[PDB]
């Protein structure tokens, strides 16, 4: 396991030296296992010894999976060495995989220790074996290759096997090989003999470096088990997904349930979480037991539905187009499905709008667009074609009149209910010959209390009583009233720019209950117009 | 010729900021462009042992076919404000906007030349994404002063300073102004030999060893613009108007008085009480109602007090420049440019060709530019925008439309309110 791999050198933080740790415990039994192995990882050139001349210290305890294993405390160097390039945040998506004739896994043992370390750094990483009582001296060793658990040994360690696998993707550039820490993913659509024996000579190359790899064949055999997914060599899924059923619901078993669904919802269409993490919105405590709703029973029944047949996706293939479809499921909940052929998907997804009390369909399909976007840009470097419920005529008077500057690619419609509609729409001018409210609201902060009314240009005038509401829930339930007391044609008048500007947004759903009906008011009406004026400068408002 | 130590300001570390994802087009063009430029020894591989990052994307130069690479330096300029401002900074002149004519030139091909310091070296370090995280990126770091940085123009300022004098000697009516890869040249003269004027500086540049690519569309252009050409007499505060009107309705008045008291905040000596009282009963918006002698005198006041200057508007050297656009529709775009609340540096509007050309994110940047260019004429330095757009849009689809060598600081508002024709 010896490496002539040049060396990334490296540096402590500024103005810090090496740890210095004292490490007592624990066993006679712990001493006297861990000479055994620190003996064969000098023989093998791993470590060695010295004598201060100061090593500095680290920590170093013992512990057992038949045979023991090593483990240094190393949080007090990590803390100390230099901030290294991070190595890769996320994984690859099987998504876009390159679908390939066949597909090898080749692990590499004692990684790590396989690569060499910086000589003018080793220092800082020595340790001591206790000896027992006596005040005996200790035994002292040192690493001369990349130590487990250290800041640096993940970025080290695939940056030199990114330079060791350099001259040999040159001599064969038809074979293609995904780099994953520890682990090298080689697949080609060579002849199965062929494959084979490049797979062979791969391992010599690697051998030659001090890199160790599986003799029987090359290990694993399809279908892979692979952070939590299935490779198979056509089709890909998730693991399988346990979902629990217990009487008793605390906040740590609803993070794991929304965690499962959310993670089943990349192939498994039409899971919905929306209700079940409602639950979830007490953010508070983590043990606390949190009694279910009636939605997220029927919510869960419905992911557990779903969750009855295996489905499962296929792979990437760049000669083909890319198409993406949206659906909507009614709770502010969408799903979407991206394909190449219309039975075989690449993967699903689910968009549901969190911050906000007021949207509107149109916008959240816009909200859902982009981050199919964002995601499809991410996995396969290009962006889909679009498959959306909604009519051209619907969407350019959308964004129109729209205050924010939005935007779509390239789509074509689909008839597919529910579609995406505009409801209602408000008059761009008032309208003449119609009845004029004049709507006000009000409320006093402290006893909760205040009301909502109108007086109107043909004299009619009301009153309604309000207890436990907020001066801007009246100003929304005067623009209510006006819209019950009146004919099909109204114009009314506020001074609240709250409820004005909620007004205008043209909301098709909204989560209170007031709004709701608003709404339903506004469907119903032919013409509606609503106007502005300053509040409190006594032109044609209300005083109550 | 070596180096000028680079200091970052003490107690600040090297920029650390995550790489966006690209497009597999952009992706090619970020690699050989970085290949080549790998080849020319601007640029060499890096190790894991260089934590530091900045963004980089991929624009077309102007209307060219062949791509171009934009760094964001932003992040590395906040922590290197003491090297290109303190103590190497570039002065403003105040006397740009005053000029007819100010033709800008891209300087930025002469900084490729001049090593950068060895110690810092490792900050400028950059990251050529890759797919689906196949592997993480081509990483590469900076031999050269790098463009987009502030430090370049900094430090290449007086060799810049050496050039341009045998040119500001013949003509010393003339100003240029120097703001990192963009110089402004300023003139009074009549267009057909202003135009020449500047085809004497840039071969005058060319011939000592900048080559601009200002080259143009060589003889005949097919159908476009030549130069990039302001005009900053033109820019000034806009005026806010009161629609006219043969009759007046009551909610014509409405909106009037409404308007007029939201102009009461940038002008103390407004009064609507004449205007008040008018629609005093309660009657028909549609309604047609005449104005009074009170009103007319009310309304002909505050329209002379509207179009006097706001008392008091001084600018700010050590506040921020602030930018506001908001959407009127009909590929019309309204701005402005203020320090603090109700005191506008500057004001104005933006309009595009009518047809099927542009949508509203091109726009949107488009305006963005303009507007960013306006304030470097003026204050010498770039607002920070407040944009209605999402957010995670304008992070896409932004770099499209961008043609400029810089990147303004910018942030999302998803409100914006009544005030749509307020502006207008
Ligand atoms: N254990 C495991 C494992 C294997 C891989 C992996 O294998 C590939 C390597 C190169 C090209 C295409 C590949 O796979 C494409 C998908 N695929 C996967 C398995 C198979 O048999 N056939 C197939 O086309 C890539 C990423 C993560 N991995 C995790």
């Amino acid at each position: 396991p010896i490496s002539p791999i040049e060396t990334v050198p490296v540096k402590l933080k500024p103005g810090m030296d090496g740890p210095k740790v004292k490490q007592w415990p624990l066993t006679e039994e712990k001493i006297k296992a861990l000479v055994e192995i620190c003996t064969e990882m000098e023989k093998e050139g791993k470590i060695s010894k010295i004598g201060p001349e100061n090593p500095y210290n680290t920590p170093v305890f013992a512990i057992k999976k038949t045979k023991w294993r090593k483990l240094v405390d190393f949080r007090e160097l990590n803390k100390r060495t230099q901030d290294f390039w991070e190595v890769q945040l996320g994984i690859p998506h099987p998504a876009g995989l390159p679908k390939k004739k066949s597909v090898t896994v080749l692990d590499v043992g004692d990684a790590y220790f396989s690569v060499p370390l910086d000589e003018d750094f080793r220092k800082y990483t020595a340790f001591t074996i206790p000896s027992i009582n006596n005040e005996t001296p200790g035994i002292r060793y040192q690493y001369n290759v990349l130590p487990q658990g250290w800041k640096g040994s993940p970025a080290i360690f695939q940056s030199s096997m990114t330079k060791i696998l350099e001259p040999f993707a040159a001599q064969n550039p038809d074979i293609v090989i995904y780099q994953y820490m520890d682990d090298l993913y080689v697949g080609s659509d060579l002849e199965i003999g062929q494959h084979r024996t490049k797979i062979e000579e791969l391992r010599q190359h690697l051998l030659r470096w001090g890199l160790t790899t599986p003799d029987k064949k090359h290990q694993k055999e399809p279908p892979f088990l692979w952070m939590g997914y299935e490779l198979h060599p056509d089709k890909w899924t998730v693991q399988p997904i346990v979902l629990p059923e217990k009487d008793s619901w605390t906040v740590n078993d609803i993070q794991k349930l929304v965690g499962k669904l959310n993670w089943a919802s990349q192939i498994y269409p039409g899971i919905k979480v929306r209700q079940l993490s409602k639950l979830l919105r007490g953010t508070k405590a983590l043990t606390e037991v949190i009694p279910l709703t009636e939605e997220a029973e029927l919510e869960l029944a419905e992911n557990r539905e779903i969750l009855k047949e295996p489905v499962h996706g296929v792979y990437y293939d760049p000669s083909k187009d890319l198409i993406a479809e949206i659906q909507k499921q009614g709770q502010g909940q969408w799903t979407y499905q991206i394909y190449q052929e219309p039975f075989k998907n690449l993967k699903t997804g689910k968009y549901a709008r969190m911050r906000g009390a007021h949207t509107n369909d149109v916008k959240q399909l816009t909200e859902a667009v982009q981050k199919i976007t964002t995601e499809s840009i991410v996995i396969w470097g290009k962006t889909p074609k679009f498959k959306l419920p909604i009519q051209k005529e619907t969407w350019e008077t959308w964004w129109t009149e729209y205050w924010q500057a939005t935007w779509i690619p390239e789509w074509e419609f689909v008839n597919t209910p529910p579609l995406v509609k505009l409801w209602y729409q408000l008059e761009k001018e008032p309208i003449v010959g119609a009845e004029t409210f004049y709507v006000d609201g009000a409320a006093n902060r402290e006893t909760k209390l205040g009301k909502a009314g109108y007086v109107t240009n043909k004299g009619r005038q009301k009153v309604v009583p309000l207890t436990n509401t907020t001066n801007q829930k009246t100003e929304l339930q005067a623009i209510y009233l006006a819209l019950q007391d009146s004919g099909l044609e109204v114009n009314i008048v506020t001074d609240s720019q709250y409820a004005l500007g909620i007004i205008q947004a043209q909301p098709d759903k909204s989560e209170s209950e007031l709004v709701n009906q608003i709404i339903e008011q506004l469907i119903k009406k032919e013409k509606v117009y609503l106007a502005w004026v300053p509040a409190h400068k006594g032109i044609g408002g209300n005083e109550q | 010729i070596e180096t000028v130590p680079v200091k970052l300001k003490p107690g600040m570390d090297g920029p650390k900021v995550k790489q966006w994802p690209l497009t597999e087009e952009k992706i090619k063009a970020l690699v050989e462009i970085c290949t080549e430029m790998e080849k020319e020894g601007k640029i060499s591989k890096i190790g894991p042992e260089n934590p530091y990052n900045t963004p980089v994307f991929a624009i077309k130069k102007k209307d060219s076919t062949k791509w171009r690479k934009l760094v964001d330096f932003r992040e590395l300029n906040k922590r290197t404000q003491d090297f290109w401002e303190v103590q190497l900074g570039i002065p403003h002149p105040a006397g740009l906007k005053k000029k007819k004519s100010v033709t800008v030139l891209d300087v930025g091909d002469a900084y490729f030349s001049v090593p950068l310091d060895e110690d810092f070296r490792k900050y400028t370090a950059f990251t050529i994404p890759s797919i689906n995280n196949e592997t993480p990126g081509i990483r590469y770091q900076y031999n050269v002063l790098p463009q987009g940085w502030k430090g370049s123009p900094a430090i290449f300022q007086s060799s810049m300073t050496k050039i341009l004098e045998p040119f500001k000697k013949q003509n010393p009516d003339i100003v240029i102004y120097q703001y990192m890869d963009d110089l402004y040249v300023g003139s009074d003269l009549e267009i057909g030999q202003h135009r020449t004027k500047i085809e004497e500086l840039r071969q005058h540049l060319l011939r000592w060893g900048l080559t601009t690519p200002d080259k143009k569309h060589q003889k005949e252009p097919p159908f476009l613009w030549m130069g990039y050409e302001l005009h900053p007499d033109k820019w000034t505060v806009q005026p806010i108007v009161l629609p006219e009107k043969d009759s007046w309705t009551v909610n014509d008045i409405q909106k009037l008085v409404g308007k007029l008291n939201w102009a009461s905040q940038i002008y103390p000596g407004i009064k609507v009480r004449q205007l008040s009282k008018l629609l005093r009963g309660t009657k028909a918006l549609t309604e047609v109602i005449p104005l009074t002698e009170e009103a007319e005198l009310e309304l002909a006041e505050n329209r002379e007090i509207l179009k006097e200057p706001v008392h008091g508007v001084y600018y700010d050297p050590s506040k921020d420049l602030i930018a506001e656009i908001q959407k009127q529709g009909q590929g019309q775009w309204t701005y402005q440019i203020y320090q603090e609340p109700f005191k506008n540096l500057k004001t104005g509007k933006y309009a595009r060709m009518r047809g099927a050309h542009t949508n509203d994110v091109k726009q949107l940047t488009e305006a963005v530019q303009k507007i960013t260019t306006e304030s470097i004429v003026i204050w010498g330095k770039t607002p920070k925008f407040k944009l209605p757009i999402q957010k995670e849009t304008w992070e896409t689809w932004w770099t499209e439309y961008w043609q400029a060598t810089w990147i303004p600081e910018w942030e999302f508002v998803n409100t914006p309110p009544l005030v749509k024709l307020w502006y207008q």
